[PDB]
RNA sequence: CGGCCUCCGAACGGUAAGAGCCUAGCAUGUAGAACUG
């Protein structure tokens, strides 16, 4: 099976990449761009899992 | 596009182990020459050797019959210029862009009419194998084809990655050696190839039997026979090559003289025998008598 | 995987009482006499409007 | 301040002695998390996180099974509050896996051929000892 | 004792087209590297 990672793995990845202007990444550039086509799906999945005002 | 089975390249470029690890990536890249998108294969040739990759269009490779990753021929391993010129070949390789696209397309259609055994087109009908090219071939494997690059880090001292460096921690060749500038296009077309040009200066340093002056001197002096050489055996050696006008085997010299009735027979025979005459395992030397 | 619930009636009655203000306080269908679907389908098919209904 | 805790109920009565090491490890993980992306590397910048994760979880694995010094209810609570790692523990239960570097290095899909990464191979099988830092963890021979 | 209540904004369509030169960008991260009695 596929086992889950600790949250700091992704938190660190995203923090590192910041906003892709540093030249270190610069191949992510084109994959980052290619993932645009699926961005309206991430938004739908985000908004339908909204947290419901009786929860913090 | 192409979608195929496996890459054809020199066994030197294949590597040492009898079991290979090759991963297929469909339409992975465009040929450095053809720019046709072709399926690329990746292979790990050995431990701590750089991973090799299929490097040219399948059609472009079936055309010229070279190591589809090492760029060297599949038969002897000779660069295009040298192999062709020693085979007496003057090929019209396309260099134009539009004519190049059309040419690689038509050549893929011809390779489609071909059956996967012989190199398609003229590249086969020059199959008179040249001993100069044979002797110019590296007879043992040159696995230096997979030695890693230099790590600029350790080249300034900086490679603190340990032995995990993906480059050989060796002093970099100061670029001036023309062996550094072999672009894929240069090495493919075989034009302005200075490694093959050094190979050509070598082939000019390689000894053949230089012809003597007097057009009546058809006396070929054989050296290094031993006492186990027979007169009739040397006659059978130089027999089908033309008319042997006289045999004179000097046992007190371990030498001999074959007088020929045809100057062409004498010349072609000596040239075919130069440093290659092997009778009873003896390293026989052909010369022109005085 | 959180499908298929099963409750008891004490639960269901407390749930009912809490949801009491979001709910409709009628027991039957006679309220929606000329205000049900088939009434609105017929109204639409005849291009006439009910006092409180759609056009 | 702490790993602000979702369960809202009282952590059991063995929690206050595991507290200090846990917290200091947490602030430690925050420092290794913030250590910023200099000429460091990219493939090697996630290694400290797997160190400290393995460390957190090996700690709570000690304080339960090896010493028997924690109640099982406190144990499952420390699982639920993200101090422990369920699947790391659940592999560590197996035979050959005492020192698993992380859960991924045995995920076979992440490699092309569907085999574990060389991190898993014992050192005896090599017999040549070329130092290997597994790309995923950075580990050097977990088992 | 009947009720009857629209419309709300954006793009193109006008301010040219170029040939050249100059200089960061942007792509690669390559292939392969000497031979004797
Ligand atoms: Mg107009
Ligand atoms: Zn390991
Ligand atoms: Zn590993
Ligand atoms: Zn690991």
């Amino acid at each position: 099976q596929k086992e889950d990672m600790p949250p700091e793995h992704v938190r660190k990845i995203i923090r590192d990449h910041g906003d892709m202007t540093n030249r270190k990444f610069r191949h992510d550039k084109r994959v980052y761009l290619g993932a645009l086509k699926y961005m309206p799906h991430a938004v739908l999945k985000l908004l339908e899992n909204m947290p419901m005002p009786w929860e913090q | 596009w192409e979608d195929a089975d496996f890459p054809i390249l020199c066994q030197t470029c294949l590597g040492e182990n009898p079991y290979i690890r090759m991963t297929k990536e469909k339409y992975g890249k465009e040929c450095k020459i053809c720019a046709r998108p072709f399926t690329v294969f990746r292979w790990c040739p050995g431990v701590r050797m750089r991973f090799k990759k299929t490097e040219v269009c399948q059609t472009c490779s079936k055309l010229k019959n070279v190591c589809q990753t090492c760029l060297l021929d599949l038969e002897y391993g000779l660069p295009i210029q040298v192999r062709d010129a020693g085979l007496s070949f003057k090929d019209d390789m396309p260099k134009s862009d539009v004519n190049k696209e059309y040419y690689t397309q038509n050549m893929e259609r011809e390779i489609s009419n071909s059956d996967g055994t012989r190199p398609v087109g003229m590249l086969g009908k020059a199959t008179s194998t040249s001993d100069m090219l044979l002797k110019l071939a590296r007879t043992t494997p040159y696995y230096k084809r997979n030695r890693p690059h230099i790590c600029s880090f350790w080249v300034k001292g900086e490679c603190k990655r340990g032995e995990e460096c993906p480059y050989r921690h060796e002093k970099p060749t100061d670029p001036d050696d023309p062996l550094a500038d072999q672009n894929i296009k240069d090495r493919y077309y075989g034009i302005n190839d200075p490694v093959a040009d050094k190979l050509l200066k070598r082939a000019s340093t390689m000894p053949r039997l230089d012809p003597p002056e007097d057009k009546t001197i058809t006396t070929l002096y054989v050296g290094g026979l031993g006492d186990t050489i027979t007169e009739t055996d040397l006659r059978n050696h130089f027999y089908q090559f033309g008319e042997i006008r006289t045999i004179t085997v000097v046992q007190r010299q371990q030498c001999a003289f074959i007088q020929f009735a045809t100057r062409q027979a004498a010349e072609v025979a000596a040239e075919k025998s130069f440093n290659k005459l092997i009778v009873n395992g003896r390293r026989l030397n052909v010369k022109w008598g005085r | 995987t959180y499908q298929r619930w099963q409750f008891t009636l004490p639960m269901m009655s407390t749930l009912y009482r809490l949801a009491n203000q979001l709910l409709t306080d009628l027991v039957d269908d006679n309220y929606f006499y000329l205000f049900d679907l088939k009434a609105f389908f017929t109204s639409k098919a005849l291009n006439m409007a009910i006092p409180g209904g759609p056009k | 301040m702490p790993k602000v805790k979702r369960s809202r109920k009282a952590p059991p009565d063995g929690w206050e002695l595991i507290e200090p090491t846990l917290d200091e490890l947490d602030q430690k993980m925050r420092e290794a998390e913030t250590e910023p992306h200099e000429g460091k590397r990219k493939v090697e910048s996630l290694w400290p996180i797997f160190r400290i994760h393995h460390q957190k979880t090996r700690y709570i694995f000690d304080l339960f099974y090896k010493r028997k010094a924690i109640s099982r209810e406190l144990y499952e609570y420390c699982i639920k509050e993200g101090y422990a790692d369920k699947n790391l523990i659940a592999k560590w239960k197996k035979q050959g896996y005492e020192n698993l570097c992380c859960l991924r290095c045995i995920q076979t899909r992440d490699t092309n051929f569907g085999t574990n990464c060389i991190c898993r191979v014992p050192k005896s099988k090599l017999e040549v000892g070329r130092i290997i830092e597994c790309t995923h963890c950075g580990c050097r021979g977990c088992s």
